[PDB]
């Protein structure tokens, strides 16, 4: 009965995610599950020692995400 | 070509070391896994940090608290 | 007989209606209190609870 | 439009390498190629090595299976 | 879908507050809350544990992360009193 | 299910340790299938605080750590099924 | 688990000579 | 059938025998003693339990200088919560 | 009580109602009836037995040595496959042609002398003398009886078996004579009519690894 | 008439012993002492009463001034009683104060003056009178326990006709407890 | 047993120590909880205190509280008129 997140709104968006141990992560948004796993394209890391560092496509458990924040504007 | 369970299936009864999500491993021979992934080892070895400090027996290891499964 | 084949593993207990186990001597008195279907007097019922009770005072320290 | 388990399903279809990020433990990070993976998520991983990044150090650990609650990222 | 989340259903297009597992807060105007508390909202402030403030105009934070939500209350009368 | 044996256990005086080491000294009077515990006569210790006297509690199920019972509590006829 | 021994009369019953149950 | 041969054999072999187990729980409290039943979650009803766990004094000098000790404390009837259980283990 | 004296020997005769009083023999009869039936109790889904019913034996059948009853009664809920009566012992046994639904105990004491001690040959005649005799009432033609020699303390079964009953009575009744109070209080007794006793074994004098138990809760005094 | 009298004594110290605070394991140092006591408390069965296969120098009371000045002096028999750790039940645990305590009891024993001054790592430190030994904190104690135990080995060594660093960890515990390897 | 405390002025314990006491309302399968009329405390909460009973406190009105970081609940006074 898990409905998927409401979130072709975020579909090809640039947002920057906030992970569980105060971690942040910024990418275009590729796609979800009913479970809010979302893959990413262009993943850029942001850590908090301040040099960002790009990765690409990354998949995120939905489990560790807290909000997302489209910088892009929906 | 070998997915978890499978993987599991493969290492009933030979020595391997899990490693619990707060740090502790557990060295010794499994004997089975459910579907959750609970797991009972025999003949383990407590190994806090990387430094044994006992050895236990037998251990059931509840399936919330594991970190990954290494074969040794 | 083409019997089973197994390992029956039978174990008999006197327990108590607290979970302790019963000794020898205190069951055969219970056994055969509950036979003649009568008990003892006043005094000694005191002094058994009495008993009962300084044990779990003893043990709860 | 594709998915997360797309993602591990082409991931596993390339069996290139993956560094793991865990749920509150932010030092450690786990490499490694899956080997395999179903709908729990837990992922068995080819040569993994714990990666201590604060110290950066190289623990190896060999065939492992993760489980798969503890996962904050996969990033290839 | 019990009664509470009926009332989050009936804060959609409100202005609502969502406190955080992490301690953050975020005073804005919802867009969409579904069935497990997922919160898009907008025109939104965040408040860190830092205590600064920041703003952006939308946002979307996951159910289980919420520690609460600051209704308004328009909802407090009409009608769950039958409840 | 364990919890069953608990949802037989109404009227009796346990405490509760829970998961912020609160313990919680009093009388059950309901047990959910979730554990969700409704007490009655409560002096609870919030730890590292001073107990304080409450007429009524309800800890959620999740929050609980672990049950004391007494020493005269019948358990052999309370879990059969 | 354990019951106890249910266990019957011998002398002065005012009953019948056989068994009840 | 297969309720003796999983990994909760475990507890349902140490719950026949009546034996001790001891359990590492989840804020390190150690609790020792015999399993009177189990179920999924590991919601182990026990009886005769030492819970054993450590303390510091808690800087008792004021200059945050003391060992820690071993304290524990004895319940007669408990029903652990599962979900607190980290190890269940049986005795050697 | 079942003892037969032959002749009068007064000093025996009063020391064996020393020892017996206080319907010991009745005592230690139930006693066995409601061990077994417990046991019967335990393994009943692995035999595959609808219940166990405690049949109404007569008080004084306990003593009532010329005839018998029945003492424990097994519903099975289905007809099992019998064998034909063979000593409690005898590990080959073959199948009766028959099928069964009620399976009867019965447990017989006796007070075995010097010359007539043999508890196998004493429940062989008794169960093949009970089963056809007229005064015996028995529920079913087939069933078991389980012979216990008191002064001997002996322990022997000859009747009919069903599968997995032949161990099962083998392992109760061992357990049986290891742990009966009862025969524990008996064996008591004439111990304390003989007078003799037995000794034990000094004490394990505390040593360098032993001391460790010095602290713990139990209060110890050094002298 | 005294085997069966100290018994006696002892066994009515028992007695007027509250049950509570009543042991229910007695270990006599002395061998030829455990049969008067079977005999004598077998009103409390409930003690278990075994010898000692080590023996402690308790001697060591009487040559310390304290209680040696106070049995001389006490005119009438009496049931003195005392506490062998000053307040060490605070500060460390039990098994650890009693071996500390045998150390010091061991030490005067081989030698009296020696480790009355080794007790003593200086003159300024002093005992309550309510106390025994000198009030000394971790580091002292750590650093006089061990001056105390080489004291002890150097003394069973120069007696026993053996060096000091040829006995292991079991056998140094075994000897100052009392035992012969 | 929650529906014999509907309307009630209730003190709700979360899983960090920040009380609320508020209108219990509406709660859920889960033990959402709907709370009107509801105010936070941190360190101080009433007993007569020697200085004064109600600081660290803010008000927010009416929460929804989701119930994974719930803990308790207990009445404080009867519910109002209103």
């Amino acid at each position: 009965k898990a409905h998927p997140p409401e979130l072709k709104k975020f579909m090809d968006k640039k947002l920057s995610l906030k992970l569980n141990g105060g971690r942040h992560v910024q990418g275009i948004l590729r796609g979800f599950d009913p479970f809010m796993n979302l893959v990413i394209d262009e993943c850029v890391e942001m850590a908090t020692s301040g040099q960002q560092n790009n990765i690409g496509m990354v998949v995120i458990r939905g489990n560790s995400i807290i909000m997302l924040e489209a910088l892009e504007r929906v | 070509p070998l997915n978890p369970k499978p993987f599991l299936n493969g290492l009933t009864g030979k020595p391997v070391m899990v490693k619990l999500k707060w740090g502790m491993e557990y060295k010794g021979y499994l004997v089975s896994v459910d579907g959750y992934m609970n797991m009972q080892l025999a003949n383990t070895e407590e190994y806090i940090d990387g430094a044994l400090s006992g050895h236990l027996g037998e251990v059931l290891i509840r399936c919330n608290n594991v970190l990954y499964i290494r074969g040794v | 007989k083409e019997k089973d084949g197994y390992k029956p593993d039978v174990k008999i207990e006197y327990v108590d209606e607290t979970g302790r186990k019963l000794t020898p001597k205190e069951a055969f008195r219970q056994l055969s209190h509950r036979f003649h279907g009568k008990g003892s007097g006043k005094m000694k019922t005191e002094r058994r609870m009495k008993k009962l009770d300084e044990e779990a005072l003893l043990k709860k320290m | 439009m594709v998915q997360p388990i797309n993602l591990i399903f082409r991931y596993l279809q390339n069996r290139s390498r993956i560094q793991v990020w865990l749920y509150e433990q932010v030092n450690m990070r786990i490499e490694g190629c899956i080997i395999g993976f179903d709908e729990y998520m837990n992922l068995v991983l080819d040569d993994a090595e714990e990666i201590h990044s604060k110290t950066k150090s190289r623990k190896q650990l060999g065939r492992i299976m993760l489980k798969g609650d503890n996962i904050t990222l996969l990033q290839s | 879908i019990g009664v509470p989340i009926k009332v989050l259903h009936e804060a959609e297009g409100h202005i609502v507050t969502c406190e955080t597992n992490t301690g953050e807060v975020y005073r804005g105007k919802l867009i969409e809350a579904e069935d497990n508390m997922n919160c898009q909202m907008s025109n939104i402030t965040v408040t860190y544990r830092d205590g600064r403030v920041a703003q952006l105009e939308q946002v979307y934070i996951r159910g289980s992360k919420i520690r609460f939500l600051i209704l308004p209350d328009m909802l407090k009368n009409a009608p769950m009193l039958k409840s | 299910k364990l919890v069953r044996f608990l949802m037989k256990l109404s009227h009796e005086t346990v405490t509760i340790e829970l998961k912020n080491g609160t313990q919680v000294h009093g009388t059950i009077t309901g047990v959910d299938v979730s554990m969700n515990t409704h007490l009655k006569a409560v002096k609870m210790t919030l730890k590292n605080r001073e107990p304080v006297q409450l007429e009524t509690l309800s800890i959620r199920g999740n929050n609980i750590r672990y049950f004391i019972l007494p020493d005269s509590l019948p358990l052999d006829t309370l879990l059969v099924d | 688990v354990s019951q106890k021994r249910k266990y019957r009369q011998y002398m002065n019953r005012k009953g019948g000579f056989n068994r009840p149950l | 059938e297969e309720f003796n041969t999983g990994p909760l054999s475990v507890l349902t072999q140490s719950v026949k025998n009546n034996t001790q187990v001891l359990i590492n729980c989840r804020n390190n409290k150690k609790l020792l003693g015999r399993v009177k039943a189990f179920d999924r979650h590991c919601n182990m009803v026990l009886e005769n339990v030492k819970e054993m766990w450590t303390e510091v004094p808690k800087s008792g000098k004021g200059k945050k200088k003391s060992k820690p000790v071993n304290k524990d404390r004895y319940i007669s009837k408990m029903f652990l919560r599962g979900d607190s259980v980290i190890v269940v283990l049986r005795n050697p | 009580t079942g003892i037969f004296m032959h002749g009068k020997i007064p000093t025996l005769k009063i020391s064996l109602i020393q020892i017996f009083r206080a319907h010991l023999w009745q005592k230690i009869h139930e006693s066995i009836v409601m061990d077994l039936c417990q046991v019967f109790d335990q393994e009943l889904d692995a035999l595959e037995i609808e219940t166990v019913q405690k049949e109404t034996i007569h008080p004084r059948k306990s003593y009532k040595m010329n005839s018998s009853c029945a003492d424990i009664l097994l519903f099975a809920s289905y007809k099992w496959n019998v064998s034909r009566p063979s000593l409690l012992a005898d590990s080959k046994d073959v199948m009766d042609s028959t099928t069964t639904q009620k399976y009867w105990i019965d447990i017989q004491l006796r007070w075995g002398d010097y010359d007539s001690h043999d508890i196998e040959r004493y429940a062989r005649a008794k169960f093949l003398d009970y089963t056809t005799d007229n005064m015996s009432i028995y529920p079913s033609p087939t069933g078991v009886l389980i012979a216990i020699d008191l002064a001997y303390n002996l322990h022997s079964a000859y009747g009919n078996w069903f599968p997995g009953s032949k161990p099962l009575i083998q392992q109760a009744m061992a357990k049986i004579m290891k742990a009966n109070p009862a025969l524990y209080v008996l064996r008591e007794r004439i111990r304390k009519g003989l007078q003799l006793y037995s000794s034990e074994p000094t004490e394990p004098y505390l040593s360098s690894q032993n001391y460790g138990e010095l602290f713990s809760n139990q209060i110890i005094w050094f002298v | 008439l005294a085997k069966w009298k100290t018994a006696e004594e002892v066994a009515a110290l028992i007695r007027s012993l509250p049950v509570e605070e009543q042991p229910k394991q007695i270990i006599v140092t002395r061998k030829g002492m455990l049969d008067p006591l079977e005999v004598h408390l077998l009103d409390f069965p409930n003690i278990v009463i075994k010898g000692s296969e080590l023996q402690l120098p308790f001697q060591a009371c009487l040559k310390v001034e304290k209680f040696g000045d106070l049995i001389l002096k006490a005119t009438e028999p009496q049931m003195v009683l005392f506490n062998l750790y000053d307040d060490w039940l605070k500060t460390i645990s039990s098994y650890t104060a009693f071996s500390r305590l045998i150390l010091i009891l061991r030490a005067l024993h081989v030698n009296n003056d020696r480790a009355k001054v080794i007790l003593k790592p200086d003159k300024t430190t002093i005992t309550e009178p309510h106390h025994i030994w000198p009030t000394l904190t971790d580091e002292e104690w750590i650093k006089v326990e061990v001056q105390l135990k080489d004291l002890i080995l150097a003394d069973y060594g120069k007696k026993n006709n053996v060096n000091v660093a040829s006995l292991t960890q079991s056998e140094i515990r075994d000897i100052i407890l009392g035992m012969e390897i | 047993k929650m529906l014999q405390h509907i309307d009630y002025r209730m003190r709700c314990i979360l899983q960090d120590g920040r009380i609320f006491i508020g209108t219990f309302k509406a709660f859920d399968k889960h033990m959402n909880l709907i709370l009107c009329d509801c105010d936070e405390f941190r360190k101080i909460k009433p007993k007569n205190s020697k200085q004064a009973e109600r600081e660290e406190k803010r008000v927010l009105g009416l929460v929804l509280l989701r119930g994974e970081n719930l803990v308790s609940m207990t009445v404080e006074g009867p519910p109002p008129k209103d």
